RNA sequence: UAUUAUAUUUAUUCAUAUAAUUAAUAGGAUAAUAUUUGUAGUUUUUGAUACCAUGAUAAGGAUUAUAAAUUGAAAGUGUUAAUAUCAUAAUCAAAAUUUAUUAUUUAUAUUAAAUAUGUAUGUGUAGAUAAAAUAAGAAAUUA
């Protein structure tokens, strides 16, 4: 520490490894933090056994624990910095600058693909490209497609 | 040595002497490709055709990774057109009674 | 008329110029050739102008024949003539169009798009609901409600 | 509370100027412009507004 | 080239050199592996 | 179903590869040694098969599950012979011979010349086609901290690709052995290839009316009120019910008393209670399960 | 128009039937089923966009339900929600880190079983073998900074560091 | 996974992660081998049965096939568990017919 | 970044006026915050359904010491009011205190007391050249 | 065209004898490309 | 990329004059709060000029047939009630259903701005002699 | 099956065939040395 | 330790949010969790807490909704001049609502 | 001449082993012989190290609660701090104490391996919150200044490698290590089945498969914590005879036994 | 559509102008979806397997 | 001179960054027995830092033309590998406009879910500027 023998170059590679256990914190903490949200904002009864005063008391009584809860991390996705790991340069998702499916921003994606580092393939910058859904309604249609063999192929029990 | 690995097995060609035949040599103002064959572009598309590379069914062709140029997927084999169809298949199709789009109405 | 907004005039040639994009559009024309043949009259502009059109569209991606050079210059000059001829047959069909639509709507008791003149009735410009408070062109103020053209029964 | 009879430091600062002008940048006159109908010429106005 | 070395199975710059398998031959396992079944290790954990 | 349109167990394999070429020749491999092993397998089995055709007993087992009804088809206990259930399973028995001999027949069809393994007819296992992942990136090749308009000027395009093939195999049974050989393809498979196994199989599984039964609707209703959020955390539980199968005996009660209390006959709450032959007051007993 | 939904229950019908609201909340029980008490009867949208065969876009469900207002606020949205866990967010958390070899395994662990000892990371080796070739010309452009003072400022009985010219 | 995950300290949560991705097992039946006599010679699904059937599972159902698509935990087995008893319990209700 | 008002003048690029997802902007800077509205008073800026509970930062959640300033996103209440005890947020240059309080206030969050951008500007803290770009748009007499 | 063929130096059907790579060459496809594909039977 | 040049420090009681500024500010904010409650409030009570447009039709017929003679007797209490405010205006011609499907589709009503004025509006200009020392979003008079 | 591609125990079966000298096989352990050469043709020597 | 464990959805876990509930309601006072406060229940201290947008019901506000006697008017105008201070003088039976006693 | 991060430390290990073992040569590091690790900070600096890198909740920062400074400047402008007491005049105190920090077992899958909510991540094994000594989590004692140190601090000295580890734990990890570290065989050969805080659930799951409830004792049976003694698992079983349920006596038997000790093994 | 029995209820409305002049609101800001909202944008559009999207679940 | 056309159309009010500690390994049910349950030896070093500390990919139309064919280039635009010898400055929310390098919604109906912009009506009006010959539709003044 204080820059003496430090051992990556970048001392900020560092803050990647800080948002990793961002992450993890959020899996610790989404399914009781969301159960905390939906019962406290209901307005329709909550059950046949559970109305009225009960119901009432009992959404005080949880939002209490919910707000008790130090260090419970409730900050939204969109919010938390997007880091490489490998140069630690940043960009926001969404850009041009980030690149999601090896998440690297677009410094490193250049890099590495112009020096074979990654295997990609090039294709013709000013089109939708070789995939068929891409090419039908670009970036909003191939969103869906995703949707829809993730989930609705399924009939659920 | 892990690196052990990268030594050269074989002793590499030595540049023993001048450029090619019509190398690209740059006089005082020129716009050069080392890239262009000189003799082989030069050479009249009347005559030698707008093949780029051997006229052969694609599949036997892989869109390189990191250069720009095919190159076929068995090292340097070609197999003609006639050996993607049925013997003596008209126009080499699959069968001979229709186009492709004549297959699948006919079929439904 | 819905359409009641100020707006900007464009210069008959470069209204024109749009060939089958908006001033030939078959859609348009054959809307104007109706009006015209309802009111009775023949429409003869406007035939012309389809005709001369219709050609343009034809031949639209050929290369123009080839130019001998001459001293002379008779072929230069006989390919401009005929052009502005051309180009006044389509003035006058434009100016058509122009005049009986608001004479039309003078008819039907429509008001006009923000500062039009109808010929019978609003002779200065008709305005009302503008952006802008005053008549624009006479720097006038405007009533409120919106001054009306037609006396009320319908 | 209770709304004071003098602002020590809030009408104190520069005020703002009106714009001089309209259109781009603020810079252009009020004045008669191409766009401007004819209404003495002929039954059409001109140049004729869209119709 | 850098203080962070190259990982040698993603990148296709070793991968595909000469001194590994380029992605035009065939394909096929090299050799077999048993190791196994050659020598193999007596179980004992590092927990009781 | 005859011929290529039925099984008893479905497997596909989905083989994944960085380049189409791969894959294909990654497909007709692996293709290659299922055509073998499955030859082997179900040849096995067809001799298995020809014996059992040839003669055989039938187990009490199977004889007493045809047996087991309160009422067949012709309204009354049927009685099966070991003749005829001897001849319900040799007539499965054929379907199973005509089944393999499809199976074998078509995994000798692909010589060299005349290898189709794309159509099921021409070979077993197939192969089917399957549509290529490709996403597509799109990227600032520039860096720039001054304008907006250069990055944008400077963008470029790389795709990742992913391709794949699937290997289907139809089997009349269901082989461990077979499985197994399949699931070991993973060991030996082409380099920098993956793949996924699919299986769909043929199950019993079992209906217990005593476990679900089916009653009349609750002589009050349920409302939309039972059905709020968090109702299904709150107001119910998780199917199937606890339905006692116990039950004490009140002191005037009698077998038949006891019966027409629990809903059975008399003869069914003596076979589940056969240790007891009398029933005092405050005796504990067994609830036949179908009692209603 | 707004009516009063009604049910008739099947004992009053002039032939008993099963009523499909009735149905509908046999539905509810086996599947267990959120029913929606403030749903607007006259909302019925179908999303047009990918539920009609004549756009481009036709997925053939409905991708997306057609409420303005709809929020990742709402206790409805709450209730039908994908949690975070074990999706691709897990997957970045643990696969993409600054040494990617880290995730692997432990490099103290490694380097002790296939080189003999740890070894340093590259960039600390060239701070290394620069001071050495530089610490054997020039002398005195240094700083001692260490992580712990006191073995310097008090040094053990012994050490008699060798003068130096 | 053979490639890259198989051998290291990441095998293990890649491999739980692949197996959770896949907890998902489709349950299926026709509604044809539903209908047959029943252990009472009643037939076990007749045509109101089947109506109803059909009513209770909505786009559970298609061409003529009842699926079931068990996802609720994370491992297959639980999910055959679960799906077989919904199964039951959605048979139990039909044949109030 | 040209002049660096922070530690990450250092780290970031402007990009030009560069565009970004709608509603993503990387730096959450409300200038909008306060924005005067009689109508929508109730409705701008604040909780979307007032049937909501106030936020986290209206209550001490833990052992505390005690604070310098309370959130921004803290909702004023008549306590805030009547109590007479400190309430601080931070702004900038330094902290804002309600000093002077009203009832005018109650049911809003300071978010929406506190102008971000003022009218008033340090003369001190800007460059020759900044003071004439400012002098420019008008905002500054010379 | 015209006012670009010294960036299209590339982009015809070339022969090649060292063909362009990654490093020296940012958009190019390739010589075998065919961007506006007509139908044909 | 140049190296960023350090900012100045703050300055030497502007801390002092930022609060007071920003104290003072919100003070004001009060009463400029207080007059467009007010001035919002005094517009929902006060009546409006007629909300639709009577170049068009069903509304240039004469004001003794048509539609005026429907909402002369039938609707008129209640176009009073709502002081013409042209929401609720156009909401109960909806309802009163003798014109039916029209309002919407045939029928054309002025622009909001123009709406918007006071009842007896004569000249335009009154869209801009509408006081701006009040934050009602125009929905003041 | 979750835990059995650890590193520890990679490693751990590593130190066991190493204390019993047999190394040959394994694969982080091994350094192959020997290069295999060409066969000449008499259809040319100059072909390199 | 050896359990089937839900997934993914909420619904899923119905057995969770049983205990999560029991648990919760166990650790946490109603002394304490009196003191959560509703939008509404502070707004009702602001001079003028209800009335319409103007999207619905605008033209049904009243003149009654103006607390008139917390300002000072300006007779020529019509328009407010000042704000008289709401504080000092405030009187109410009801700081926190009427049910909870701390 | 010299500049240290730190004035002084402390050794790990005391005078017993030490001063017999340090005539045995023991190798260091050969790249950085000696090594200062955050085992060797003093009890101050230690505390101090703790506080900081926690970004915003830590109470290192100064704006947490927890600061214990009586003033802070911002730009210049000097800031004194409001006192708790003060604070709460107008900010109600709503505080439930430790407990509301600490979910059930039974929500340790919900929440992914975890029982605690607090702010640094808390492993269950011994090595990631080591200090000199082993890490042991209460349960009852959970504070927001951590006193013991096993939380995973994100930006402390020597934190790197922790995190690492932490991110390649096996996907029971934290399940595996609390059932493991609590729950094992008595020296004796005993179980460990006998506890006196579960005691009365066992007694109920017992009672109730005696009146034949086999769904509510199987439901009870899911909340119990530790080892349920033989005569539960006699009782489950018994339970599923008379109704014939064979799946769920097999699955019950099977549960007792290889997983739990071999307690249903009877 | 069904619904429950004895709430009261309006049916689509078949006039333009009911649906014109109703209370229905815009979209005013980002917009969300219950279980798109894990993959990010349309731009970001998160993939945890490189599976075809046309992949058939077995 | 032949291998064939710039004088058309549409545009121009352009702003946004914050609250300091980067240094190591460690495996658990259905395994023939390890409490290795709970694995405990401070202290001799100095660069990527707020700071001098080489390398490397951008943008930028000007004459290899039509056939079975692409209107985007190498001459280098923050983050990358041998020169060290002032300093912990890094997002996990809710935040402070001076910066050449940016296509905003312009008059029938106008704030419901993460909090989301109050300001400039002025005769389409200075000077000066921007973009395009590619599924569109433009045709005659080379070195
Ligand atoms: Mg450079
Ligand atoms: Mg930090």
């Amino acid at each position: 520490m204080r820059h003496i023998g430090q051992d990556v170059p970048k001392r900020h590679t560092h803050f990647v490894l800080e948002s990793r256990l961002m992450y993890e914190k959020s899996f610790r903490d989404c399914w009781l933090h969301s159960v905390c949200r939906a019962i406290s904002q209901l307005d329709e009864p909550l059950s046949k056994t559970v109305v009225g005063t009960h119901q009432k008391m009992l959404q005080r009584k949880v939002t209490c624990f919910q707000y008790n809860q130090y260090g419970l991390f409730k900050t939204p996705y969109y919010r938390l910095a997007n880091v490489d790991r490998y140069h630690a340069v940043q960009g926001v998702a969404g850009t041009r600058e980030w690149v999601p499916y090896v998440n690297v921003s677009y410094w490193t994606m250049n890099k590495m693909v112009r020096g074979g580092n990654l295997l990609v393939h090039r294709v013709h910058y000013t089109g939708w490209g070789t995939d068929s859904h891409l090419k039908k309604g670009g970036w909003e249609h191939r969103w869906n497609k995703v949707l829809q063999r993730n989930v609705l192929q399924y009939s659920r029990i | 040595y892990y690196w052990s690995r990268y030594r050269m097995p074989t002793q590499m060609p030595k540049f023993d002497g001048p450029a090619p035949v019509a190398a690209p040599q740059s006089m005082n103002s020129t716009k050069t490709n080392e890239f262009i064959d000189p003799i082989d572009d030069k050479f009249p598309m009347s005559i030698r055709g707008p093949l780029v590379r051997p006229d052969v069914p694609e599949d036997q062709y892989v869109d390189s990774w990191y250069i720009c140029t095919s190159m076929t997927h068995h090292m340097g084999d070609y197999r003609p057109w006639s050996a993607s169809a049925p013997p003596n298949a008209f126009r080499f199709r699959p069968f001979n009674e229709f186009d492709a789009k004549g297959r699948e109405y006919v079929q439904y | 008329n819905t359409f009641l907004t100020s707006s900007v005039a464009t210069p008959p040639i470069s209204v024109i110029r749009t060939g089958p994009k908006w001033w030939a559009d078959p859609e348009r024309m054959v809307r104007q050739k109706l009006m015209y043949f309802t009111l009775g009259v023949d429409q003869l502009p406007l035939r012309r102008t389809a005709v001369i059109q219709r050609d343009l569209q034809r031949f639209h991606m050929c290369k123009p024949p080839p130019r001998v050079g001459d001293s002379t210059g008779y072929k230069r000059s006989r390919a401009a003539q005929l052009n502005t001829w051309y180009r006044r047959i389509q003035y006058q069909e434009y100016h058509m169009q122009h005049l009986f639509t608001r004479h039309v709507w003078g008819l039907l008791r429509v008001y006009p798009g923000n500062t039009t003149k109808i010929q019978g009735k609003a002779d200065d410009g008709y305005v009302g609901y503008d952006s802008v408070p005053f008549h624009r062109y006479n720097r006038a103020p405007l009533p409120f409600p919106a001054r009306e053209l037609y006396e009320r029964r319908k | 509370t209770a709304t004071p009879e003098r602002f020590s430091v809030l009408g104190t600062t520069h005020p703002k100027p009106k714009r001089t002008g309209f259109g781009r940048n603020n810079k252009m006159r009020s004045k008669p412009s191409d766009n401007v109908a004819w209404y003495d010429k002929g039954p059409v106005e001109w140049l004729p507004r869209p119709v | 080239v850098g203080y962070t070395p190259v990982n040698p199975d993603t990148s296709p710059m070793v991968a595909y050199s000469q001194y590994h398998w380029h992605y035009n031959l065939p394909q096929g396992m090299e050799r077999p592996h048993s190791v196994n079944r050659t020598f193999a290790a007596p179980f004992q954990s590092n927990h009781s | 179903e005859d011929g290529i349109r039925g099984s008893e167990v479905t497997y596909k394999i989905v083989l994944e590869g960085f380049w189409d070429h791969h894959v294909m020749k990654l497909a007709e491999d692996v293709c290659m040694f299922l055509k073998d092993v499955g030859r082997q397998i179900v040849e096995e089995k067809l001799v298995a098969v020809r014996r059992l055709l040839q003669g055989g007993a039938v187990d009490p087992e199977l004889l007493a599950a045809f047996n087991c009804a309160r009422a067949g088809p012709f309204g009354g206990l049927d009685e099966y012979d070991k003749e005829e259930v001897a001849n319900f399973l040799r007539s499965d028995l054929r379907r199973l011979e005509e089944q393999c001999l499809s199976v074998i027949n078509r995994c000798n069809v692909p010589v060299p010349g005349a290898t189709n393994i794309y159509d099921p007819h021409t070979s077993w296992p197939h192969v089917e086609k399957l549509e290529p992942w490709v996403r597509m990136a799109e990227f600032w090749t520039s860096s720039s901290d001054t304008s907006f308009t250069e990055l944008e000027m400077s963008t470029a395009h790389y795709e990742f690709r992913k391709f794949f093939r699937v290997i289907i195999c139809k089997l009349p049974f269901q082989s461990t052995e077979f499985e197994k050989r399949m699931y070991d393809i993973r060991h030996w498979l082409h380099r920098q290839t993956s793949c996924e196994f699919h299986t769909i199989y043929r199950r019993n599984v079992i209906h217990d009316s005593a476990v679900f039964p089916t009653e009349h609707d609750p002589a009050t209703p349920t409302t939309h009120e039972h059905h709020r959020m968090f109702s299904f955390a709150l107001d119910w539980q998780s199917a199937p019910v606890n339905r006692l199968s116990t039950d004490t005996v009140h002191e005037g009660e009698s077998w038949d008393a006891v019966a027409q209390r629990l809903g059975c006959s008399v003869g069914e709450l003596k076979d589940a209670n056969a240790e007891r032959e009398t029933i005092e007051a405050g005796v504990v007993i067994n609830v036949p399960v179908t009692a209603t | 128009g707004v009516h009063r939904v009604g049910y008739t229950h099947p004992s009053t019908l002039p032939v008993p039937c099963a009523q499909r609201w009735d149905l509908r909340l046999a539905r509810a029980r086996i599947f267990q089923e959120y029913i929606e008490e403030k749903a607007p009867g006259a909302w019925q949208l179908e999303d047009e966009r990918s539920m009609s065969p004549e756009f481009k876009t036709f997925t053939g469900y409905p991708m997306r339900d057609m409420r303005p207002g709809y929020g990742q606020n709402l206790p409805d949205y709450i209730m039908k929600k994908r949690l975070p866990n074990n999706t691709h967010y897990e997957l970045f958390a643990r696969r993409d880190i600054p040494n990617e070899d880290n995730a692997m395994y432990g490099k103290y662990l490694y380097d002790m079983t296939v080189h003999g000892t740890s070894l340093p990371s590259t960039y600390r080796m060239h701070k290394d073998i620069n001071k050495a070739q530089r610490n054997d010309r020039k002398l005195s452009g240094n700083r001692f900074k260490v992580l712990c003072s006191s073995g310097a400022k008090n040094p053990p009985s012994g050490w008699e560091p060798i003068p130096d010219a | 996974d053979n490639l890259q995950y198989k051998r290291y300290d990441w095998q293990g949560w890649y491999q739980r992660m692949l197996d959770v991705h896949n907890r998902n097992v489709s349950l299926r039946c026709r509604i044809c081998d539903l209908q047959r006599l029943d252990g009472n010679g009643v037939q076990f699904v007749d045509m109101q049965t089947e109506r109803r059937l059909r009513i209770l599972a909505q786009h559970r159902v298609g061409m003529g096939v009842l699926k079931l698509d068990a996802d609720k935990y994370e491992d297959q087995a639980d999910n055959v568990t679960f799906g077989t008893t919904k199964l039951s319990e959605l048979l139990a209700d039909a044949r109030k017919a | 970044l040209k002049i660096a008002k922070s530690a990450f003048g250092f780290y970031l690029a402007r990009r030009g006026q560069r565009k970004y997802p709608f509603l993503r902007r990387p730096h959450i800077k409300n200038t909008h915050s306060m924005n005067p509205s009689a109508p929508y008073f109730w409705s701008f800026m604040t909780a979307k359904s007032q049937m909501a509970f106030l936020p986290e930062e209206n209550y001490i959640t833990g052992d505390w010491t005690g604070k310098f300033f309370v959130s921004k996103r803290q909702v004023y209440t008549l306590q805030h009011a009547t109590s007479g005890a400190k309430v601080r947020v931070k702004s900038f240059p330094s902290i804002f205190e309600f000093n002077s309080p009203s009832r005018w206030n109650i049911g809003k969050e300071m978010n929406t007391l506190t102008k971000p951008r003022m009218d008033l500007i340090d003369e001190q803290m800007l460059t020759k050249k900044q003071r004439l770009d400012y002098v420019r748009a008008g905002l500054l007499p010379k | 065209g015209h006012v670009m063929t010294p960036h299209t130096t590339l982009h015809g059907r070339r022969i090649f004898w060292i063909p362009p790579t990654w490093n020296r060459a940012g958009r190019f496809l390739g010589p075998h490309v065919t961007l506006y594909p007509g139908m044909t039977p | 990329w140049a190296k960023p040049k350090k900012r100045p420090k703050v300055g030497q009681g502007f801390h002092e004059k930022a609060q007071k500024w920003r104290e003072e500010y919100l003070l004001d904010r009060h009463r400029a709060l207080a007059d467009s409650l007010r001035a919002y409030v005094e517009f929902s009570t006060s009546k409006r000029v007629e909300p639709w447009d009577a170049r068009f039709k069903p509304f240039d017929r004469i004001e003794k047939d048509g539609v005026y003679v429907l909402m002369r007797y039938m609707m008129e209490e209640k176009l009073q009630l709502c002081n013409y405010h042209h929401r609720p205006v156009k909401r109960l011609f909806c309802n009163i259903g003798l014109m039916g499907p029209q309002i919407t589709t045939k029928a054309r009503w002025k622009p909001y701005r123009f709406a918007t004025n006071p009842a007896g509006t004569s000249k335009a200009e009154r869209m801009y002699q509408r006081d701006k020392t009040v934050y009602t979003h125009g929905h003041n008079d | 099956f979750y835990e059995w591609g650890r590193a520890v125990k990679q490693f751990d079966f590593i130190e066991f065939r190493r204390r019993n000298g047999w190394l040959y096989d394994l694969h982080l352990m091994k350094c192959t040395t020997k290069q295999v050469g060409p066969l000449r043709d008499f259809n040319d020597p100059d072909a390199v | 330790r050896y359990k089937a464990s839900p997934h993914g959805y909420i619904r899923h876990f119905e057995n969770e949010v049983r205990d999560l509930l029991q648990y919760v309601d166990g650790v946490t006072p109603w002394k304490q969790a009196q003191k959560i406060r509703t939008y509404w229940e502070v707004r009702s201290h602001h001079p003028m807490p209800q009335f319409n947008r103007p999207e619905v019901a605008m033209h049904r506000n009243t003149v009654g909704l103006l607390p008139a006697h917390m300002w000072e008017t300006d007779k020529k105008t019509g328009k407010v001049k000042s704000v008289k201070d709401s504080v000092r003088d405030y009187q109410t039976k009801t700081p926190y609502p009427k049910w909870v006693q701390l | 001449s010299v500049s240290g991060v730190f004035s002084k430390g402390r050794g790990i290990g005391h005078e017993a082993t030490t001063s017999i073992l340090r005539y045995i040569p023991r190798a260091r590091v050969p790249w950085q012989p000696s090594r200062f690790g955050r085992e060797n900070l003093t009890a101050a600096d230690m505390a101090r190290l703790w506080s900081r890198g926690r970004y915003r909740d830590g109470p290192g920062n100064y704006n947490s609660g927890y600061c214990t400074e009586r003033t802070h400047v911002l730009e210049e402008n000097t800031v004194s701090i409001i006192p708790r007491r003060e604070l709460e005049k107008y900010m109600p105190d709503i505080t439930i104490g430790p407990k509301a920090l600490v979910t059930p077992v039974s929500l340790m899958n919900a929440r992914n391996g975890h029982r605690v909510t607090h702010d640094l991540l808390h492993s269950y094994d011994p090595h990631i919150g080591r200090l000199g000594k082993p890490a042991v989590v209460d349960h009852d004692n959970i504070t927001v200044e951590d006193p013991n140190r096993v939380g995973l601090n994100a930006a402390t000295l020597d934190c790197r490698g922790r995190i690492y580890r932490w991110l390649r734990r096996g996907p029971f990890f934290q399940v595996d290590n609390y059932f493991r570290r609590s729950v094992k065989l008595n020296r004796d050969g005993t179980l460990p089945t006998d506890f006196v805080h579960e005691a009365p659930l066992m007694r109920k799951i017992i009672r109730l498969a005696h009146r034949g409830h086999l769904k509510a004792a199987c439901e009870e049976y899911r909340r119990v914590t530790t080892v349920p003694p033989v005569e539960v698992y006699r009782a489950l079983t018994a339970c599923c005879v008379p109704g014939a349920k064979l799946a769920d006596a097999v699955s019950i038997f099977e549960d007792g036994d290889s997983k739990l000790f071999y307690v249903s093994r009877d | 559509m069904q619904q429950i029995p004895g709430k009261v209820d309006q049916t689509p409305f078949e006039e333009d102008q009911t649906w014109l002049l109703h209370s229905i609101p815009v979209q005013q800001l980002e917009m969300h979806h219950h279980e798109k909202d894990l993959q990010d944008l349309p731009f970001i559009n998160h993939e945890q397997f490189p599976r075809s999207l046309e992949w058939n679940a077995p």
